[PDB]
């Protein structure tokens, strides 16, 4: 998700 | 400094854990420390060299993680700068365009947001649903 972290 | 290249992945992992647990402020501190390690290593390398570039690339996702934490705590000025720095070197970085767009949108830079969100769309079409949503929300405040 774009609001998760890599 | 060099002995702490081993610390970075563990710090990265702890930051992620904290982030997903909801401890966003603490996660940011972790990311900041991981990036600081890599920057210290990078200072020993010649800018533009393979080793400098490799470290620069290891920094990118950690710096975007850090920016993600800043988005959550509603601090936009550093997101804009760090994302801009990343994008000025790596202009195909989807996540950087998206976060910068979020930050532009949050500070009422509607035109810069639309531009960034267009770049997200251009580079990763699978994100069309999200982008549409961000665009619809911008238009709503118009």
């Amino acid at each position: 998700a774009e609001d998760d972290v890599e | 400094a060099e002995e702490k290249a081993k610390a970075v992945p563990l710090i990265h992992q702890e930051g992620n854990r904290l982030y997903r647990e909801g401890h966003v402020k603490e996660a940011a501190a972790k990311y900041y420390d991981a990036i600081a390690c890599l920057k210290n290593l990078q200072m020993k390398e010649q800018p533009g060299s393979p080793e400098w570039i490799q470290l620069d690339q290891q920094i990118t996702p950690l710096l975007l993680n850090y920016c993600q934490c800043k988005l959550v705590v509603e601090e936009y000025y550093e997101v804009l700068d760090h994302c801009s720095s990343i994008l000025n070197k790596y202009d195909d970085n989807v996540k950087a365009y998206f976060k910068r767009g979020k930050a532009h949108a949050a500070v009422w830079n509607a035109q810069e947001a639309q531009a960034d969100f267009a770049k997200v769309l251009e580079l990763d079409p699978a994100l069309a649903p999200v982008v549409s949503r961000e665009l619809q929300a911008l238009e709503a405040r118009i």
